[PDB]
């Protein structure tokens, strides 16, 4: 009955560090990726699968950058089955290649969290107690099929002291919430792609060590890059043990890295020696996680008008024109917003404190 | 909601009649009204319009989307048992109900409380076992009387 | 004033004001108005210009509308006065409004709403509150002949007078010459002579915003007013007609081109209207129903325009119709009305409100100005690109595929200067191979293929060679319906050849691939209408900007090029673009007909066998 | 769009140059400053898009340095000449600290690079490299901060080139190895400028086609904390990552007893 009259004339009118606590020095991380029909949804452009795997590659990059002594295993739960997409190792290149291959996969079926968790538990059953057992699960669909009781698996994980953290995509799941809370992990929910990146970056950082965490004196070796010269009579080219693992013919390299314990030859580091089990590392790899030992505390924020001092940043000599000034606790220097952000995020050290 | 009807019904004068408004630091409730279907069909539950197949299909589509989106706990209250049974039969004939069952498991109460109690127990166990469970009851059935929901149930 | 470059120097008469960005309108004194779609005030200006101006061009950015006396009268019938419109123009015109444009509006607005025509007791009365103009109209000898007089020859005497029904149309042309257009106002609620009809709107009916807006424009002040509405094919035009009929609820008459359209309308009313089926009758030559109790009638122009002797029952139906007073009448494909026989139907039928619905209005015979008085001003015409963006209609992907002529064909093409030359370029073997490749491509793509070919012989030859169903002149109705239903459902059949009959003689099942081979010769309205009818919105490809595919096979260097360019004029005016494609990738890999030269030579023999007689 | 920034860090230890002046050798600090200024002038000379950032690393603190001659180059040089004389005239040794504040200057350089990169137009890409010249002895305590600087630079993918004059520093060797930068000791200090031009001036992409001296082998031995002696295989703490040659039941650094049955 709206047909009586209609006019728009009036519309035409003029107008987060914890305390000094022990963390996960040794990490055995397994990533669980759902492969159900819900992964084809376009919640994150273009779809969940592509954005999720790109963020996974970035996460692996950052995780290996900050945790040289960690390990990564990739599991995809598809069609109510669990498939170990990538073997547990420390190579970023293999993980990136596997993720790129999995980018063009097919998402079908339903997730089977029980089977994936069972596979992870079996894999991490034989790991040493001092090494931390961490599991990350990406849950797209809100429902899963389990051939057996999952609470028994929860008890098994609790007895094995395995930490599991889940980042759901649509909404919170009570069973996953209980699992994460009991295993000591953290449960989160994706708000957007930026929040996804934030959660992944937060999970890159080592988790605090619980009271049950062991403290054992592990022995490690640090070989040099033994390079042989063909002019020398002592130049023995030999195929890399890791390169023997592959189908392509291994490269006969003149020198490389030899195990100090059993003279095992490897072209890639830091990798634990396969023969004697010794972990062959390098000094920068150990020092790569030192910043976690001494986190950089947040500086005091005082606006420029309230700060009666130098108008030049101590970090970049830039004239302080920003509305906020960040002053250190120790040396009480002057840093602009950009320098303060970079120091806290990446540098983790104050220039005056060094001075 | 009406503070004055009860003194009239019970024929007495309560000394104090105060309603305690709820203050939330976090908005835990999202009451929404959806009277327009996917095809913009006017949604109603009048007995004249209860037999409309279009409203049945709109309800089926809404239920399917809710199961595909909302978490495991789903409860749907109809107006009468006979209308609910007719709608369920229509959905089964339409074939939408199969997709709804694929998304989340389906549970429907009946007249007998004993079998209804077993159905409710199965629904709660499915909700606690991570598999989506959907309950279909009537506003005057036993569910609205003495059945309470935990956060993951409601 | 004209510059040496051909542009008319309007700088002197258009004093610019500094409100450039805020004001989005340019008002040229020629009557053309330009609007920028990127302006933040586009929507308000668009709505304002729709009522007051007739659209000319609606491309992506800069839209051009035109001002006509008919547009001004339509705006007045909406209920907008001169002052508000002028103020809004000034608030939107970048420069000063020319006085001649202002004077033109002043002249038109005052003369509007003066003369009123009322049909009561099968008598037409011309009335006005100003007898001075009425007395002045008595002077016209044409009016004197048109004005009803006594049987003795004496003319009859708020004062009105009866008018001869058979002289109405000639009077209407005289009103423009008298500069006093008729006012087609209907007592939507005040009618008492014609009883209502128990017909309502079923809840399944939904009115899209543009549909409701057009209906509200039609129903000025709550009163139904005769007019013309342009709706793209597949925009629920039949739904709009059913909605208007339900709204008026008075005696409703609908006219269609063929009985197929009649059946479509009957199904629509059964689909949306609440009227009883017993009150619905079709005045068709095959399916006959008694006019008694027929609350809503659906008929065809030929049945009413059958000047030759009809059936005795048809005589009774015509007598009942003449006796019956029609509050509302509905006309489809208004572009067909300017024909004399169909125009006579308007005189035959006594109806109060007459609304015409169609997809196009560009008659190649330019017989549309007189049509403004046959029915009324164009009430509304939706933006096709806007409905594309809104997702109401499929976004058509249009291509012009150039097929070089075979030199032997081309030599004969130059040889013939007569009408026989059509068969030369309409039967290009290279065009045949291109069509075969496209058909294979879309069948592998699993799409519905509709091949439009005006020439009967060419269509039959193509269909027989490709072993596909063909539709032509006779097209026995049972076989036609059988083939259509096979096409809709049977996956084995997805390529249908349809001759000229596919425009309006029957409904076209929804498809996605439309290939046009043969042209009428420049029927820019007919082929555009048929294209719009063929392609409709398809689910699944909604997100993509190209969900509908249309291809026109044009013989290069032929007179077909000029015809294609003239034809696509209207579609370009509608913002539709046509990309020219010469080289078809994948043809060389595929094996197609007429691969060898003598095959094309044999086809040339076959075509030349069809001489000028055929 | 190639915005190439060439960061120059100078070992401005007064002790080493004072001793060299006492030696009355062919090379002096003035020659080093002139060579640095010439290198920066050539860097800005190669392309307008190229930018220069020069910071002087003195023991007291780190100073941001920046007639037939180019006017802008003349102004920049006179600015730099003003800065170095200003520092040297006020260069007062007050304390027993001798190691150069190497890490702090690098941190300031990284912060400046980050600031400029934020100011870089998004239509252009900013390749950044840092050149450091080593004259005096290396610093011991700055090891943790030096490693942090290396990690941050590798995260931001900034090449770091170290130039040795007299004293070799394995820390600089490892820094150039990790960062991919070029490390070399110049024996003829007066010829030093050419080594900057022949090696350090060309960009890494240019260096690819060019034939370059082979990289020096770099070692990564580890010293056990209880005696700071290099070893092959050692026992690493699982808590504070301390290295112990002899098996211990209790860690000395994090004060944690090892729970071994
Ligand atoms: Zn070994
Ligand atoms: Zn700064
Ligand atoms: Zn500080
Ligand atoms: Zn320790």
């Amino acid at each position: 009955r709206w047909e009586g009259g209609y006019e728009r004339t009036w519309e035409i009118l003029k107008e987060e560090h914890h305390g000094q606590v022990r963390l996960g020095m040794m990490r055995h991380l397994y990533v669980v990726v759902d492969g159900s029909r819900t992964m084809e949804d376009q919640d994150l452009k273009p779809n969940r699968l592509t954005c999720t795997l790109k963020l996974l590659e970035y996460f692996v990059e950052e995780y290996f950058d900050q945790n040289p002594i960690s390990q990564i295993g990739i599991i995809v739960t598809k069609s109510k089955r669990a498939e170990k997409l990538t073997e547990l190792s420390g190579n970023p290149r293999k993980h990136i290649t596997s993720l790129k291959k999995a980018v063009d996969m097919t998402c079908h079926g339903e997730p089977s969290l029980y089977n994936s968790l069972s596979i992870a538990m079996q894999t991490l059953k034989h790991m040493p107690g001092h090494t931390s057992r961490e599991v990350l699960i990406i849950f797209s669909s809100l429902t899963t099929c389990d051939p057996s009781n999952i609470y028994d698996l929860i008890k098994t994980l609790k007895a094995a002291k395995i930490r599991v953290s889940v980042i759901g995509l649509s909404a919170e799941v009570r069973v996953c919430t209980v699992l994460a809370r009991e295993t000591g992990g953290t449960y989160h929910v994706i708000l957007d792609e930026s929040h996804y990146k934030e959660l992944l970056t937060h999970h890159v950082s080592p988790p605090p060590a619980s009271s049950s965490s062991e403290c054992s004196l592990i022995r490690m070796g640090f070989p040099q890059h033994t390079i042989a010269s063909l002019s020398d009579q002592d130049a023995k080219p030999s195929f890399s043990m890791a390169h023997l693992d592959g189908n392509t013919e291994p490269g006969l390299t003149l020198g490389g890295y030899f195990c100090p314990q059993c003279r095992a030859k490897y072209c890639e580091l830091p990798v634990e020696c396969k023969i004697c089990g010794l972990t062959l590392v390098s000094a920068p790899h150990l020092a790569r996680s030192y910043h976690h030992l001494f986190p950089l505390d947040a500086f005091q924020e005082i606006p420029l008008e309230e700060y009666n001092g130098e108008r030049f940043c101590y970090g970049c000599q830039g004239e302080l024109k920003d509305q906020h000034v960040y002053v250190c606790a120790v040396c009480q220097n002057v840093f602009c917003v950009d320098c303060d952000v970079f120091v806290h995020d990446s540098l983790h050290c104050c220039p005056g404190c060094i001075h | 909601s009406p503070l004055d009807i009860y003194p009239k019904i019970l024929d007495f004068h309560p000394v104090t009649m105060a309603t305690f408004t709820m203050t939330l630091a976090r908005v835990c409730l999202c009451p929404m009204i959806i009277g327009r279907g996917n095809d913009q069909v006017a949604i109603s539950s009048k007995f004249e319009t209860r037999e409309d197949i279009a409203v049945i299909r709109n309800y089926g589509n809404l239920l399917l989307e809710m199961s595909a989106v909302v978490p495991d706990g789903i409860v749907a209250f109809f107006t009468s048992y006979q209308y609910m049974e007719s709608t369920v039969a229509s959905w089964y004939e339409q074939g939408i109900l199969e997709n709804i069952q694929r998304n989340k498991l389906l549970f429907i109460e009946t007249q007998d409380g004993a079998e209804t109690s077993v159905a409710l127990e199965k629904y709660q166990e499915a909700c606690e076992n991570g598999r989506g469970a959907i309950l279909l009851s009537v506003a005057r059935g036993k569910v609205s009387e003495g059945i309470d929901f935990v956060h993951h149930y409601g | 004033k004209v510059d040496e470059y051909g542009a008319k120097d309007y700088r002197l008469q258009m004093p610019l004001k500094d409100d450039h960005t805020s004001r989005p309108l340019w008002v040229a004194p020629d009557g053309h108005i330009f609007l920028e779609a990127f302006s933040p005030v586009y929507k308000y200006a668009q709505d304002f210009l729709v009522a007051i101006a007739e659209p000319v061009c609606r491309p992506t950015h800069v839209h051009e509308y035109k001002l006509t006396a008919y547009s001004l009268y339509a705006a007045v019938s909406v209920g907008l006065q001169t002052s508000d419109i002028t103020e809004y123009l000034r608030k939107l015109s970048k420069t000063g409004v020319p006085d001649g444009i202002m004077q033109f509006i002043k002249l038109c607005t005052v003369s509007y709403g003066k003369v009123k025509l009322v049909l009561k007791h099968n008598r037409y009365f011309v009335e006005s509150c100003h007898p001075d103009v009425i007395q002045h109209l008595l002077q016209d000898p044409v009016i004197r002949e048109c004005r009803l007089r006594n049987s003795e020859g004496e003319a009859t005497e708020t004062v009105s007078f009866e008018v001869k029904q058979e002289m109405i149309e000639e009077l209407q042309k005289r009103c423009i010459h008298l500069e006093y257009p008729l006012l087609a106002e209907y007592d939507f609620r005040n009618d008492s002579v014609n009883p209502d009809i128990n017909i309502d709107l079923k809840p399944t009916a939904v009115l899209r915003p543009y549909q409701e807006k057009s209906l509200r424009k039609m129903f000025g002040n709550g009163r139904a007013r005769s007019g013309v509405i342009v709706l793209p094919c597949g925009a629920g035009k039949s739904l709009v007609g059913v909605t208007a009929a339900c709204t008026v609820r008075k005696r409703c008459l609908v006219l269609g081109n063929s009985a197929v359209s009649v059946e479509q309308w009957k199904a629509q009313f059964k689909m949306w209207s609440t009227i009883d089926d017993s009150q619905i009758c079709r005045f068709t030559s095959d399916a006959k129903d008694k006019p008694i109790g027929c609350s809503v009638a659906i008929s065809t122009y030929s049945m009413l325009g059958h000047t030759t002797k009809r059936s005795w029952e048809a005589e009774r139906v015509m007598e009942w119709l003449k006796t019956q007073e029609w509050g509302l009448m509905i006309l489809d494909e208004v572009h067909t009305i300017p024909a004399k026989m169909f125009r006579r139907v308007l005189t035959i039928v006594q109806a109060h409100c007459k609304l015409g619905l169609t997809a196009t209005l560009v008659r190649e015979d330019d017989k549309i100005v007189d049509l403004n008085f046959l029915i009324g001003p164009k009430l509304y015409e939706a933006n096709w690109m806007e409905l594309q963006n809104n997702g109401y209609i499929a976004k058509v992907q249009c291509a012009e595929v150039w097929c070089p002529m075979s030199p032997e064909f081309y030599r004969e093409y130059v040889a013939i200067k007569t009408k026989k030359r059509i068969l030369l370029y309409t039967m290009n073997p290279n065009k045949f191979r291109a069509c075969q490749f496209l058909i294979k491509f879309h069948e592998r793509r699993n799409d519905k293929i509709i091949v439009f070919a005006d020439n009967v012989f060419a269509l039959k030859e193509y269909a027989i060679r490709l072993n596909k169903p063909y539709i032509y002149g006779p097209t026995s109705q049972g076989e036609r319906m059988q083939i259509l239903q096979n096409f809709k459902h049977n996956p084995k059949i997805n390529t249908i050849f349809i001759s000229k009959v596919g425009d309006t003689s029957f409904d076209l099942p929804e498809a996605n691939v439309l290939i046009q081979i043969s042209s009428h010769g420049g029927s820019r309205r007919q082929e555009a209408q048929r294209l719009g009818r063929v392609l409709r919105a398809k689910k699944g490809m909604v997100a993509e900007e190209y969900n509908a595919f249309f291809y026109s096979l044009v013989s290069q260097d032929t007179q077909e090029m000029a015809y294609s360019t003239k034809r696509q004029r209207f579609l370009v005016d509608q913002g539709y673009s046509f990309k020219v494609i010469t080289k078809l990738a994948g043809m060389e890999e595929e094996d197609l007909a007429f691969s060898t030269k003598e095959e094309q030579q044999q086809l040339l023999q076959k075509v030349l066998a069809a001489t000028d007689l055929d | 769009d190639e915005l190439n920034l060439l960061v120059i860090v100078v070992d401005a230890n007064p002790i080493w140059w004072g001793k060299q002046a006492l030696k009355e050798s062919q090379f002096t600090l003035s020659k080093c400053i002139d060579a640095v200024m010439v290198l920066g002038n050539s860097h800005l000379f190669m392309n307008r898009s190229n930018k220069l950032a020069v910071i002087a690393s003195h023991i007291q603190e780190s100073r941001f340095l920046y007639d037939g001659k180019y006017e802008l180059l003349t102004s920049a040089n006179e600015v730099i000449v003003e800065e170095i004389k200003d520092l040297m005239t006020k260069s007062d040794i007050k304390g027993q600290h001798t190691e150069t504040l190497l890490a702090g200057s690098l941190a300031k350089a990284l912060c400046y690079i980050h600031r400029m990169n934020k100011e870089v137009k998004d239509n252009q890409e900013m390749k950044s490299r840092i050149l450091v010249i080593k004259a005096a002895e290396d610093s011991a305590l700055q090891y943790m901060n030096f490693m942090n600087v290396i990690f941050a630079a590798q995260k931001q993918n900034i090449l770091i080139d170290a130039c040795v004059l007299d004293s070799d520093s394995g820390l600089l060797q490892q820094a150039c190895d990790i960062t991919g930068g070029l490390y070399l000791k110049v024996p003829q200090m007066p010829s030093l400028l050419q080594y900057l031009l022949w090696v350090f001036l060309p960009d890494q992409d240019q260096r690819s086609q060019l034939i370059l001296p082979p990289p020096v082998h770099v070692d990564y031995r580890a010293a056990c904390f209880c005696h700071r002696n290099l070893i092959e295989i050692g026992y690493v703490c699982s808590v504070c990552l301390s290295i112990f040659c002899n098996f211990s039941p209790i860690c000395t650094t994090c004060e944690t007893a090892f729970k071994i049955s």
